[PDB]
């Protein structure tokens, strides 16, 4: 059919641009009939959904004896703009290269006689997580939450230092973190970063995008991204993880709570005794309060106003890392 | 580009001249074809360089000699080098250094010589990708201008090398063509039409055929449908071909086919049961390539190959075990990639201990299913001369109970990329009176690997380098960073 | 005929005192071995002989070796 | 669908301070207007390049007046009308220096205020307040004083210490200016307290 | 591109329009010699300047009304 024509004009852009990028040695992608992935979905209509974005949705699924999780680009979204086809491309291109690392979530296969391709990889039992953690019918233990924290920190330094051209992801976010069934976390949704230019740490973009309360407003004014860029929405990231409240919050009031003010103020008013999660003030507590509320001090560090006081994203995922093993 | 015997050459040159400004700029725009009169032969920078080409044997001025088909200064692999030597005939062996050894040292032969330099090297001192200063170039395009072994204008040509994106520009192909390579410049892919494709078929005297980075049109079933009008076809890399599903099944006549590579192609399903007949193999080279129905039967029919790489053994009835592996007696390089526990099976667990001439092993457990695979594994012993093993994904917590000086007591190279790999067993240590003899070791990414430094330098008593750089957890090996980045040690 | 000889210019021998030095380190421990050999490999016409004279027609090596 | 709504948010419209309805007709497609033209343009034909004009003395700044008296139209005789886009490049001029104005749910691309015209709650949240608008008219006026006691604010004309715009209008600034939202001005106090 | 001399002879003149044409004509940067010989104007083309050829080596003038050079 016309599936001939997917096919052939797809992955002629997914081969050239990954050759341009990773030079052909890479990963073993499985394909794929159509079938497969059909009935693995329901025909892409049930209540196997995981979460929505602008381009694309995740949805659960299971082939043969196994459960998988499938990426859909929608249609309709990048078909209205005709240019921004590219984000889809290195999104793939990415995410091939970015599974041989431990905490991210591995493509297993790609299947391309679709919208336009559609990607495929390991499962996980817990979902994404929330604004607040589990989507599942449930509660985190502390230890998760620092364990999980440190993973996703320590992928953030992967993206900035393993090559000699640094990925800034900037859409880190607790809405693309998945977990597994031992809580390893494991980012994901690579279509957003780009990549700067070999030898320089700083480059203008020209435009600005992604998720209002993560932007760097550093970035939303000047539009140039630098490595800060990606701490700071790190910053929330984890607050988002200790405080258990949305990035955006109401208290019926127009829908207006920037968090990050509020950390701060009850830093310097209410003393860091109220940043302790009514969910979780059951928790035994004896040293672990000592390390939130350093947890605490380095996630506001990380979110200072200008990016000389804030920390380089290796020393964030270090200090993280002393503040588990202080037990 | 740095030789002081140019500069001073281009020196000597303008030096004769009224330094007024046209001439300067011609000779920028035109540079080559006055250092090669020599200024009428009195500084004779080509003779310098020459008088290095002429004291090669004669088999190395050929392998020399295809280095002229190539772009301005792009990084030539030497796999694909190495593969076209073997194939148009340029390498002879008949005391057992048989295919690959002999490619081997005919480059280091070439890089002995100071004519090919290297790019970069592994950990293991082996050598991936390799390049030429220009000067060597050019001597050798103008020793290429003589017999029409690379003309690259006009008619009589005896092979040929394609650039990128010919679809529109129509390059003359005429009936002698022994060798039609493809050169990217390290990430272009060559556009190419359907005809060019069909005419290449149409050439009856041609034994290197490789596409390396090319877009076709329609799929290539039907494209490289006529290659039986091909007789004396000697080897075959299509490597990165978007359209290639099915290659084609006029396969049967190919008799001669020393070599058959396909890498890192995600989509070929099916391989034909004629890679079974011709009996006169040497390389089977599947990497990486994932979407794949794992083999046909009688692999262990044809016995002079050396390399099989991404072997994937079947089920029970399916494609081909384990089995048939002690019946290739000759193989040096091998691959394996699992996927499940049934993969493997019970009395063939000892199928790799009598390979006599085996050297390296290269293991890929990339899209592991469950326990069982982990279970069975260990059972899988290599023979007591192996010189490097690199396993890779490897899903199991601890060693795999053969990692030891006993059971392998001649391993030089060892490499462990990703896996779920926590720590290490006592027979990995066996400090009594053996020790590893271990010579180079690389650690890539181990979020759960705990081990000592010192334990392993009292274990590992002939060290040059360990090359780790994604391990957060030891902090305590005297490389500048076991986490984030990495180093090497180089010790004294 | 192709010759060489100990005797340049030393006057447009453009900057090669690192490697001078390293070389002059290096036959300054030459009764730590009981005969020092040294190579200079490196590709046709790229400073071999230069830097072969730069080392022996120096001061130094005069006053090392007799 | 699209077409009473029209009738109804420009039959409103009719303010000295904006950019008159010069084009409005059937017009069944997005915008292609030309109100037909404009003889300086906004403040970067004179502020940003140094060939049109030199600035003036306490001149603009009663422009800037007169845009918050387009404001004054704007936020106070509305039921929800809410400018939303705040920058130099939409007050425009004419040769009698007049201000005129211009061209009135989650979108991952940024472009409302791409420069330092955004509110810091806003970046934070993404609700649009009048208050959002008073600090990107705060910092209008901070561009308009500035060109992004060291009152050196000025580096051609630098004798309006005697001219008292530089004292109100720092106090407007720097009380308006604080990043909070429960303090914020309001704009007939920053119309009256300099004239 | 590959330019490096220009002769110009304009010896059967006319009018005061080609005096005011010619100033125009921009020889490239790069010029080795020009010869202009019977040029009816009066005062230099206005592109005789070190700015618009940098390269000039030769140069001649012949006949001509030539009264003065501009600035
Ligand atoms: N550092 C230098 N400064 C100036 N000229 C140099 C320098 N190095 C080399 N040259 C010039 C000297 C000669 O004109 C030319 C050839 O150098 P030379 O040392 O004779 O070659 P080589 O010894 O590296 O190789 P070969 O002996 O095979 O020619 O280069």
């Amino acid at each position: 059919d016309k599936a001939k024509r997917w096919f052939l004009d797809n992955g002629s852009i997914f081969l050239r641009e990954l050759v341009a990028d990773c030079n052909g040695k890479s990963i073993p992608i499985r394909s794929f009939s159509p079938e497969q992935i059909l009935k693995a979905t329901n025909n892409f209509d049930s209540s196997c959904f995981v979460s929505q974005d602008v381009y694309y949705k995740w949805y659960r699924g299971e082939i043969e004896d196994r459960s998988y999780m499938i990426k859909r680009f929608s249609e309709d979204e990048i078909t209205g703009k005709r240019h921004r086809v590219k984000e889809v491309y290195n999104d793939i291109v990415l995410s091939a290269r970015m599974s041989n690392h431990s905490n991210f979530l591995q493509l297993l296969g790609c299947c391309l006689e679709f919208p336009f391709p559609v990607l495929v990889f390991e499962f996980a039992e817990h979902g994404a997580m929330n604004q607040r953690g589990g989507v599942i019918v449930n509660l985190l233990p502390w230890s998760v939450r620092l364990k999980i924290g440190k993973e996703i920190a320590n992928a953030v330094t992967y993206l900035h230092t393993a090559f000699p051209k640094i990925i800034i992801h900037r859409d880190v976010k607790p809405m693309h973190v998945f977990l597994d069934k031992n809580w390893t976390a494991k980012l994901s949704d690579l279509s957003f970063s780009i990549s700067l230019p070999e030898g320089k740490s700083r480059i203008e973009a020209e435009w600005v995008l992604g998720t209002f309360g993560y932007i760097d407003p550093l970035y939303h004014k000047t539009c140039f991204v630098t490595e800060y860029t990606d701490v700071y929405s790190f910053g929330i990231c984890l607050l988002v993880i200790i405080t258990g409240k949305p990035a955006i919050m109401t208290i019926s009031d127009g829908d207006l709570q920037g968090i990050l003010s509020l950390v701060r103020e009850l830093c310097e008013n209410g003393k860091l005794d109220e940043v302790i999660d009514p969910r979780l003030m059951k928790d035994i507590t004896s040293g672990q309060r000592l390390q939130v509320e350093a947890c605490v001090v380095l996630a506001l560090r990380c979110c200072k106003e200008r990016d000389e006081d804030r920390p380089k994203m290796i020393q964030v995922a270090k200090e993280l890392k002393q503040i588990e093993a202080s037990l | 580009k740095g030789l002081p015997l140019t500069i001073k050459a281009v020196g000597g040159l303008l030096l004769c001249k009224d330094h007024v400004y046209h001439e300067w700029r011609r000779i920028a725009e035109h540079f080559q074809d006055e250092l090669r009169g020599n200024t009428s032969e009195t500084d004779n920078v080509m003779s310098s360089l020459q008088l290095s080409y002429d004291e090669l044997p004669s088999h190395l001025k050929s392998c020399i000699l295809t280095l002229s088909l190539y772009p301005e200064d792009c990084v030539i692999p030497k796999q694909q080098l190495v593969h076209g030597w073997i194939g148009e005939g340029f390498v002879m062996w008949r005391n057992g250094r048989s295919a690959t050894e002999s490619g081997e040292d005919c480059f280091s032969g070439l890089t002995n010589r100071c004519l090919i330099e290297v790019v970069d090297k592994t950990y293991s001192g082996t050598i991936i990708t390799c390049k030429i200063h220009d000067m060597v170039r050019d001597l050798v395009i103008d020793i290429a201008k003589k017999d029409s072994f690379s003309n690259p204008e006009g008619l009589n040509c005896r092979h040929l090398g394609i650039s990128g994106n010919f679809d529109e520009k129509q390059i003359k192909v005429n009936h002698k063509l022994r060798g039609v390579v493809s050169t990217t410049k390290t990430g272009e892919v060559n556009k190419l039409n359907s005809d060019l494709a069909k005419k290449f078929t149409d050439c009856k005297y041609l034994r290197v055929l490789d596409i390396s980075k090319s877009i076709f049109d329609a799929p290539l079933s039907e494209i490289l449908d006529e290659i039986a009008s091909l007789q004396h076809l000697a080897c075959l890399s299509l490597s990165n071909t978007h359209p290639l599903i099915q290659f084609p099944r006029s396969m049967e006549d190919l008799h001669n086919l020393q070599i058959l590579d396909a890498s890192y192609c995600q989509n070929l399903k099916q391989l034909q049961p004629c890679i079974v007949l011709f009996k006169k193999l040497l390389v089977l080279d599947m990497t990486n390539c994932g979407s794949l129905e794992c083999f046909p039967k009688g692999i262990g029919s044809l016995v002079k190959l050396e390399v099989l790489l991404g072997f994937k053994p079947a089920r029970s009835n399916n494609g081909c075990k384990l089995s048939e592996v002690k019946n290739l007696t000759n193989l040096r390089k091998l691959g394996l990639s699992l996927t499940r526990g049934d993969q493997i099976e019970e009395e063939e667990l000892d199928s790799l201990i009598n390979l006599s001439k085996l050297m390296s092993i290269s293991i890929n457990c990339y899209d592991s299913y469950g326990d069982d695979l982990i279970t069975k594994i260990d059972a899988l012993t290599p023979p007591h001369q192996l010189h490097e093993l690199s396993l890779q994904f490897y899903p199991g917590k601890s060693s795999p109970s053969w990692l030891s000086p006993h059971k392998l007591p001649m391993l030089r190279y060892m490499s462990i990329c990703s896996g779920n790999l926590v720590k290490m067993q006592e027979p990995f240590w066996g400090n009594e009176n053996t020790h590893w003899r271990i010579e180079g070791l690389m650690l890539s990414s181990l979020s759960d690997l705990d081990m000592d430094w010192e334990v392993l330098q009292q274990s590992m008593p002939y060290l040059r380098t360990v090359t780790a750089n994604w391990c957060p957890e030891l902090e305590s090996f005297a490389i500048e960073d076991v986490g984030f980045r990495g180093g090497v040690w180089m010790k004294t | 005929d192709r010759w060489s000889s100990p005797v340049y210019d030393h006057t447009q021998v453009v900057g090669l005192e690192g490697d001078k030095r390293k070389i002059k380190e290096w036959l300054f421990r030459s009764n730590d071995s009981q005969l020092l050999i040294m190579a200079f490999v490196g590709m046709g016409g790229l400073g071999k002989t230069t830097i072969a004279q730069e080392v022996f027609n120096d001061k130094e090596i005069e006053h090392r070796f007799e | 669908k699209e077409w009473l709504t029209e009738v109804n948010y420009l039959g409103q419209l009719s303010h000295p301070n904006l950019v008159l309805l010069v084009g409005y007709c059937a017009e069944g497609e997005n915008r292609l207007l030309v109100y037909e033209f404009m003889p300086k343009g906004s403040l970067e034909n004179h502020l940003f390049r140094r060939g049109a004009q030199p600035l003036t003395w306490a001149i603009r700044m009663k422009v800037a007046v007169g845009a918050a008296k387009g404001l004054t139209f704007l936020h106070e005789a509305k039921s929800q009308v809410i400018y939303r886009d705040f920058k130099a490049a939409n007050i425009l001029l004419d040769a009698d220096f007049n201000a005129k104005l211009s061209d009135f749910t989650h979108v991952s691309t940024k472009v409302i205020g791409t420069h330092g015209y955004a509110a810091p709650e806003y970046v934070a949240t993404g609700r649009l307040t009048a208050k959002s608008d008073v600090y990107s008219f705060g910092v209008v006026l901070l561009e308009l004083i500035s060109g992004r006691l060291f009152r050196i604010m000025d580096t051609k004309l630098g004798g309006q210490y005697p001219q008292k715009g530089a004292f109100t209008a720092a106090n407007l600034a720097l009380q308006c200016l604080n990043p909070d939202a429960k303090l914020r001005p309001k704009m007939s106090e920053v119309l009256v307290t300099l004239e």
